[PDB]
RNA sequence: UGACGGCUCUAAUCUAUUAGU
DNA sequence: ACTAATAGATTAGAGCCGTCA
C-alpha cells in the first residue's frame, strides 16, 4: 500500500479485483469467490477435502450485528420503605441472658 | 433497564506480521513466529512407559481430527504446523529400578515415601546431566500426592527444563475400571490435547509461538498474589509478584521479579513498608536498565484490597511523575443473567458500569465462530475497581480483556481471568516447597 | 501433573457491641 | 487489658464432577 492507487500500471486500470493491505485470508476468500463466479474449472477434492472449506476464510461467521435484545436479571427490587425506626433503653425489659 | 456496553476483541500477532483471533486457527494458517528445531528428548521410567511414549510419538506425526470440527479446528502433522523434526529415533533412555526400595503400601510414612521417590528421581537426573556426553533439552517423566512441587523445587538449582506426563493419559483405551469400562474417555479432545502438548513442548524448547504488538508504548504492568506458608508460626508472606511488559526493541518482555519478601504476621495480608519499597525498586530497576529511561505509567494488579500506608511509602518512589494506579479483582459476585428468549446464554464482551470506579465484565459466554459456550451453565462475570489512582474507566476494562490471551500453558480461545495473576499463583506453590534458595531464576520456562 | 470450567465444604483474620474483675 | 458469645462481610485452602443433547 506504499504505492498510491494512481500509478498501478498502464494496461491494468480497467481491471479492479482486490488489494491486500487488510489481511491475507479475506483476500483468499474474495479470490475464491471471484474464481467461482467466473467458473474456473473444477477439481476433485479426493473425498478428504471440504474440511478446509470452513477455516480457509479468516473468520467462520464472527461479525458484529446491531440488533437489540433483552435479558432477565436475578435481583428483585423494593419500592416503599418505612419512614423511621424506633429507639429505647430500659435495661430490664427481658432477662439479660435471655436471647432476642 | 440500563443499556450495556460492548468492547471489541483485540487480535494477536503471527508470522509475517499478520493478525488473527483463535491461536490455533493462526497456527494452522501460518504457524510460529521464531524458528526452533532442537527437540532432542530424553525419557526416564519403566519399559511400559517408554514403549507407550514411543507409540504416542510415532502416532502424533499424522494429522488427526476430533469428533466435531466446527468448534475445534483441524490438527495437521507436527512438521506441517510448526516446522521441525520430532522423532522417537533420537531419545536417550534410562531405566528406573524394577524392584522397589520403597515399600509398596503407604504404611510407614507417605511423606517419607514421596521424599524417597523424589530423591531417587532427582539424583538420577543430576547424574545423567553431570555424567553423560549427549545434549538434551526436555525430559518426559512417566509415573507408574503433592509430588511435583518437591521435584521442581529441587531441580530449580540446576536450571534444567522438565515436563511431567501420567501413565493414565495415553492408555485410556485399555485402562478399564473395576467393571471393565474405561475410567477416562478422550474420544473428543484428542486433537486439542495434541495441540496443547505440542505448544508446551515448543515453548519449553525455547521458542515463543506468538507475541503482542498492539500495546501502548512506555507503560508497564505488574501483578501480586498472596499465599500462606505454614512451618512453625504460619507466617503468611508470599509476595511472589509476577511478570511485566516493559517496552523493548519490538518484543514482549515476560520476566518476573521474584523473591518472597517476608511479611511476619498470621492475619495481616496486605503489605509492609520496607518490603513494599524493596519490591517496587526491584520491579523498577529492570525497566531502568533495559530501556535506559523511565516509565510514563505504572499499573498494579491485586487479587485483594490493600492498606494505605503502603501508598504513603510508594509516593516517594515515583521518580518525577510516573504515578502508579492500583486495581483489585475478585472472582465471585452473584449476578447470573438470563436471556429473554430461546435457550442460549449471553456472549463475552459486554461490560456494565455503575460509576467512574466499579465495573462488571463478562469474560465468559459464547462466541459465534465457535457456535458453542465457554461454560457449562450460565456464566457469571467478574468485578473490577480502581482502588488507588485516577484513570479512564474503559481503559482498564479493555486492558484486562486484552491480557486474557497470553496463556502459554494451553491453547484455549480465552481464559476466565488475566494471566498476570495466574502465573504468579502458579509459581507460588512450587517455589514454597523449599525456600532455602537464594536469587532464584527469573525466566518463566523453568517454572511451569 | 493436560486443560478448562462449574460446584461443594472447612477454617481463618479486620472492624463494632456486649458482660466476667 | 482477654477470655466467652452475635452476626455481616472478606479470604483462602481442599476435594468432586463433566467435557459441551
Ligand atoms: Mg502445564
Amino acid at each position: 500500500e506504499n504505492l498510491s492507487y494512481d500509478d498501478i500500471n498502464i494496461e491494468i486500470v480497467r481491471l479492479n479485483a482486490i488489494d491486500f493491505k487488510k489481511s491475507w485470508a479475506k483476500g483468499l476468500q474474495d479470490l475464491l469467490d471471484a474464481f467461482e463466479k467466473q467458473n474456473v474449472p473444477k477439481k476433485p477434492p479426493d473425498h478428504s477435502k471440504s474440511n478446509l472449506l470452513y477455516q480457509q476464510i479468516f473468520l467462520h461467521d464472527k461479525q458484529a450485528i446491531e440488533k437489540e435484545e433483552t435479558y432477565d436479571s436475578n435481583w428483585f427490587p423494593i419500592i416503599s420503605f418505612p419512614n423511621e425506626l424506633r429507639f429505647h433503653r430500659y435495661d430490664w425489659r427481658l432477662p439479660k441472658q435471655f436471647d432476642v | 433497564m440500563k443499556e450495556l456496553i460492548y468492547i471489541e476483541e483485540p487480535s494477536i500477532l503471527f508470522a509475517h506480521g499478520q493478525k488473527c483471533t483463535d491461536p490455533r486457527d493462526g497456527l494452522a494458517l501460518f504457524g510460529p513466529l521464531n524458528q526452533i528445531y532442537g527437540i532432542k528428548s530424553g525419557v526416564v521410567g519403566t519399559q511400559k512407559g517408554l514403549q507407550i511414549f514411543k507409540s504416542y510419538l510415532d502416532k502424533i506425526q499424522k494429522p488427526i481430527y476430533n469428533h466435531n470440527n466446527i468448534t475445534r479446528p483441524m490438527f495437521p502433522g507436527f512438521e506441517a504446523v510448526f516446522g521441525c523434526k520430532w522423532e522417537s529415533q533420537n531419545i536417550v533412555f534410562k531405566e528406573i529400578t524394577d524392584e522397589e526400595i520403597r515399600r509398596y503400601l503407604f504404611n510407614a510414612s507417605t511423606h517419607k515415601r514421596t521424599y524417597d521417590l523424589v530423591t531417587l528421581f532427582n539424583d538420577k537426573i543430576i547424574t545423567a546431566n553431570k555424567n553423560d556426553e549427549e545434549r538434551v533439552d526436555v525430559w518426559f517423566v512417566i509415573v507408574p500426592a503433592q509430588f511435583h512441587d518437591q521435584l521442581k523445587a529441587r531441580l530449580l538449582e540446576h536450571t534444567i527444563p522438565t515436563q511431567i506426563l501420567r501413565e493414565s493419559t495415553l492408555a485410556w483405551r485399555d485402562f478399564k475400571n473395576t467393571f471393565g469400562a474405561p475410567i477416562r474417555d478422550f474420544s473428543k479432545i484428542e486433537g486439542h490435547l495434541a495441540w496443547t502438548i505440542s505448544t508446551a513442548a515448543y515453548y519449553k524448547a525455547g521458542g515463543k509461538p506468538w507475541k503482542l504488538g498492539d500495546i501502548r508504548p512506555g507503560v508497564c504492568y505488574l501483578g501480586l498474589v498472596y499465599k500462606k506458608i505454614e512451618k512453625s508460626k504460619n507466617p503468611q508472606n508470599a509476595c511472589c509478584a509476577a511478570q511485566m511488559f516493559l517496552d523493548n526493541g519490538d518484543g514482549t518482555v515476560f520476566k518476573g521479579e521474584v523473591g518472597p519478601w517476608y511479611n511476619p504476621e498470621k492475619g495481616e495480608y496486605h503489605l509492609k513498608p520496607k518490603e513494599a519499597k524493596a519490591l517496587l525498586t526491584q520491579a523498577l530497576e529492570s525497566y531502568k536498565e533495559q530501556n535506559k529511561s523511565y516509565p510514563k505509567e505504572v499499573f498494579i494488579h491485586a487479587r485483594t484490597r490493600f492498606n494505605d500506608e503502603e501508598w504513603n511509602a510508594f509516593n516517594e518512589v515515583t521518580p518525577k511523575n510516573t504515578n502508579l494506579v492500583g486495581v483489585t479483582i475478585t472472582k465471585s459476585k452473584p449476578l447470573k443473567l438470563y436471556k429473554t428468549e430461546g435457550a442460549f446464554p449471553i456472549m463475552r464482551g459486554n461490560a456494565y458500569i455503575v460509576d467512574e470506579k466499579k465495573a462488571f465484565l463478562w469474560t465468559l459466554g459464547f462466541v459465534p465462530k465457535l457456535q458453542s459456550t465457554l461454560s457449562m451453565e450460565v456464566p457469571n462475570p467478574i468485578f473490577i475497581e480502581i482502588n488507588k489512582g485516577e484513570a479512564e474507566i474503559q481503559q482498564v476494562l479493555k486492558d484486562i480483556l486484552a491480557l486474557t490471551k497470553l496463556n502459554y500453558n494451553a491453547c484455549i480461545y480465552a481464559d476466565g481471568e488475566p494471566v498476570t495473576l495466574r502465573f504468579a499463583n502458579k509459581i507460588g506453590e512450587i517455589l514454597t516447597a523449599s525456600t532455602e534458595i537464594k536469587t532464584p531464576p527469573l525466566a518463566f520456562k523453568y517454572y511451569i
